Order: structure tokens, then C-alpha cells, then sequence
């Protein structure tokens, strides 16, 4: 997509806000929003690429200024509605209930140990996105390649500032889940992954530092050969 | 930044709190979320997983050339030697700062960050201000925001990471530390030094 979340090279967003010491969670609701990720993932609301696509569909002004974990809430609701797992009218009624009764209890429920075992296994075992494929990589270190000018409306990892630009392959990492399919409900469709180096002058013109480059991750369909 | 359209922080927090509690109540009734699940995730990322883990990796690299070689060859496998790994760091690649190269990491499209060695990202890393500028004016950003002057002849490599590869910066060992213990060296290693926005602590 071409939304306002694609900020690389944007100007005018303001100075960095870096409070000299900050807690991991700034309020109790942030802990809840954070932990809903494993719950909704296990229940089939979304995978990782779909999760990001939900955030990308936020109101742009809301995205730019709302607390980070509010973006997570928006994507849970987006995918809950998409999958039929969340009824919006019931959510709106419960929201008004907790507006009027902020200290009312949560529903009675069993503390099912398998859900905590799931958390521990995910955290310490991981959820690897690498996949084996049947063909070798098309490209290799040192190849000069050009990044696609395609501009899909669906999820992708094609920052506007690299589209159409020419760079050099730095490393081949193996094949991985492809965001352009996975984030749009089309499956993993794994593709070989590379890091490609683009000079600051290639990216930004003469306002470019002659001694800086950006290393950008390119799945195989993103790039085509210039010079072997 | 002043936006005349924006409600007070207190009103925003009040509304978010009610919407989150309402969603929480529905996921609880569906049987897919529990309060104990929430408490476990908070305990892990408040107390068990944080930048002290990455600091152990850095100091081993500083004090063991054979480990440093393994770390640069395969970051995931090397960190596993220390029992460090897992969610959001399944594919770590460590990059070495030198007298000739300085590395800095960003995710311009999202929030990719190596949780097993750093914990969850600080808010500034996830926010649009850092993300927009560091790919375009890294040398100026490091000086103005972080007080870190990288001389103009020294190459800056900005890793804009949208894949599941997780790039982690191995900062240079500060001068004046010959023969220090691993515990003493760890006091110089910060999360900022492993993102590349600051060097390891001097003195
Ligand atoms: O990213």
C-alpha cells in the first residue's frame, strides 16, 4: 500500500520525543493490548503480515498521533470483523458498559494452563518465517539490480523511497514468507530474500551524503538484474 | 507538536481504556484470552527479556575472538550458545562497527526489532520522527538527537529492515578498558549502542 505509514524520507513530522527514562508499559491497557497478540494469533485472527496490513488501514491522522499499542487494538478489531469472530454491535455495547462502569469486573473464566504454555513456547522457541524452496536463488552478492516500480494497493514491503532505484546485492538470506501474498490472505508463497545496498545519492539526489548507504531487504520478485 | 484538533491526553486515555477493556471482555468470553496469559507476557518483557541479554553477547564477542567470528557468521546460532533466542529474533544478523564503518538500524515501514536480545523497542524507535529521518539524514540525526558525531569521512550504513531478518549492531569496545572483567564491560553496553544511535559508553 501507499499509506502514511511509509514514512522513510518524509519531512516535517517533528523532533524525536525520547523521555530520558520510560517503562516498558505506560499503562495497564498497554499490557492487555500487547498480550492480545498471541491470543488472537492462536485463534486464527491473523498472521504477522496480515497484522501489519490491519495497522496500515488506520485513519492516517490517528496513526500518526495515537499511542503505538492503540494501533494493535485497531488491527485486532479489523481482523475480528473480517473473520466474523468479533461482532461490532456487541463490542460497542461493551465499550459503553466499561465507559460507565470502569471498575466492573471482567467475565468469569478459567485460567487455562495450555494458553500460558503456548506463550512460553512462542517466546523462547520462536515462530521462524524461513522456508525451504525447490529452486536456487536467482541473484548473488555483487549483482547490480533495480527495484520494481509496482505500486500495489494491498500489503507489501515496497517503501516508496526505494521504488525504481538501482543497488547492489549484499547478501542472500534464504527463502522466507512473502509479505505481498501473506498479508493479503494469499498464503506464505515463500521467496528468496536479499539485502540490497542503495547509495544515499541514488536515493536522495545531490542532497545525498557521499559516504552513506541504505541496506534494504528485497524479496526476489522485487528486483531484476542490471549487471551480473 | 500542537494540533488544535486533538483532545487532551487524559480524555484519550479514558476512551482507549474503555475500548480495550471491552475487547478484552469479549476475547475472554470466547475462551481465547485470559488474565493469566496477559500477566505472563508482561512478566516476560518486563523482567526476563531485555537488553542485558544482548550486552552479554557483546561482551563475549569483545573478549573471545572465536565467539565473535561465530556471531558474525550466524547470529542466531551464536546467541543460542548462551541460551538466548526466540520470538522476534529467530533470524539475527549482527553487524560490526569499525574505525571505517558505522551501522544504524531502523524499520521505516513498521517496528521490526530483535526482542530476544533487546526486549521490546522504546517508543521513539517505533515513532514516525526517527523512522522518517534516519534513512535520509543519518549523520545529522545522530549528532542532533543523540549527540553522536560520526566524522564525514566515515561510512554510515543504515539497515532499513522490513523482513524477519533482525539486524543487531556490535559496537566497538571503548578505549581505556584493557583487561576489564566481563561484568565491568557489560556496564558500557546499552540498547542504544546495539541499535547504532550511540556508541558504547566511554570511560
Ligand atoms: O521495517
Amino acid at each position: 500500500m501507499n499509506g502514511v505509514y511509509d514514512v522513510g524520507g518524509t519531512d516535517g513530522l517533528g523532533p524525536i520525543n525520547r523521555p530520558a527514562d520510560e517503562p516498558v508499559f505506560r499503562a495497564e491497557w498497554e499490557k492487555v493490548a500487547f498480550a492480545m497478540f498471541p491470543a488472537t494469533f492462536r485463534a486464527g485472527f491473523m498472521g504477522l503480515d496480515e497484522f501489519r496490513f490491519g495497522i496500515e488501514q488506520m485513519n492516517p491522522a490517528e496513526y500518526l498521533e495515537s499511542p503505538y499499542y492503540w494501533h494493535w487494538i485497531r488491527t485486532y478489531i479489523h481482523h475480528g470483523v473480517r473473520t466474523g469472530k468479533i461482532d461490532l454491535e456487541e463490542l460497542e455495547r461493551r465499550t459503553q458498559y466499561y465507559r460507565e462502569n470502569p471498575d466492573a469486573p471482567l467475565p468469569e473464566h478459567e485460567q487455562k494452563p495450555e494458553l500460558i504454555e503456548f506463550v512460553n513456547q512462542a517466546v523462547y522457541g520462536g515462530l521462524p518465517a524461513s522456508r525451504e524452496v525447490d529452486r536456487p536463488p536467482k541473484f548473488k552478492e555483487g549483482d547490480v539490480v533495480r527495484f520494481s516500480t509496482a505500486s500495489p494497493k494491498g500489503h507489501a514491503a515496497r517503501a516508496r523511497y526505494v521504488r525504481g532505484k538501482t543497488g547492489t546485492v549484499v547478501k542472500h538470506h534464504g527463502a522466507y514468507i512473502y509479505p505481498d501474498t501473506a498479508g493479503n490472505g494469499l498464503g506464505e508463497c515463500p521467496e528468496h530474500l536479499y539485502t540490497v545496498r542503495f547509495t544515499a545519492q541514488e536515493l536522495w539526489g545531490p542532497e545525498g551524503d557521499p559516504n552513506s548507504s541504505v541496506y534494504y531487504d528485497c524479496w526476489e520478485p522485487y528486483i531484476e538484474l542490471v549487471d551480473t | 507538536t500542537e494540533n488544535i484538533l486533538r483532545k487532551s491526553d487524559e480524555e484519550i486515555q479514558k476512551e482507549i481504556t474503555a475500548r480495550v477493556k471491552a475487547l478484552e471482555s469479549m476475547l475472554i468470553e470466547q475462551g481465547i484470552l485470559t488474565t493469566s496469559m496477559i500477566d505472563r507476557m508482561a512478566e516476560i518483557y518486563e523482567n526476563e527479556v531485555g537488553p542485558h541479554l544482548g550486552a552479554k553477547v557483546v561482551v563475549k564477542a569483545w573478549t573471545d575472538p572465536e565467539f565473535k567470528k561465530r556471531l558474525l557468521a550466524d547470529g542466531t546460532e551464536a546467541c543460542k550458545e548462551l541460551g538466548i533466542g526466540g520470538l522476534q529474533g529467530e533470524d539475527m544478523m549482527w553487524v560490526e562497527n569499525t574505525d571505517e564503518v558505522h551501522h544504524v538500524v531502523v524499520c521505516t515501514l513498521c517496528s521490526c526489532y530483535p526482542w530476544p536480545v533487546l526486549g521490546l523497542p522504546p517508543n521513539w524507535f517505533k515513532e514516525p520522527q526517527y523512522r522518517s529521518r534516519v534513512v535520509r539524514e543519518p549523520r545529522q540525526l545522530l549528532k542532533e538527537e543523540f549527540g553522536f558525531e560520526v566524522p564525514p569521512s566515515k561510512e554510515i550504513k543504515v539497515w532499513d529492515s522490513s523482513s524477519e531478518m533482525r539486524f543487531v549492531v556490535l559496537p566497538q569496545r571503548p578505549a581505556g578498558t584493557d583487561g576489564w572483567s566481563e561484568e565491568e564491560l557489560a556496564t558500557l553496553v546499552t540498547r542504544e549502542s546495539m541499535i547504532g544511535v550511540e556508541p558504547a559508553k566511554a570511560v
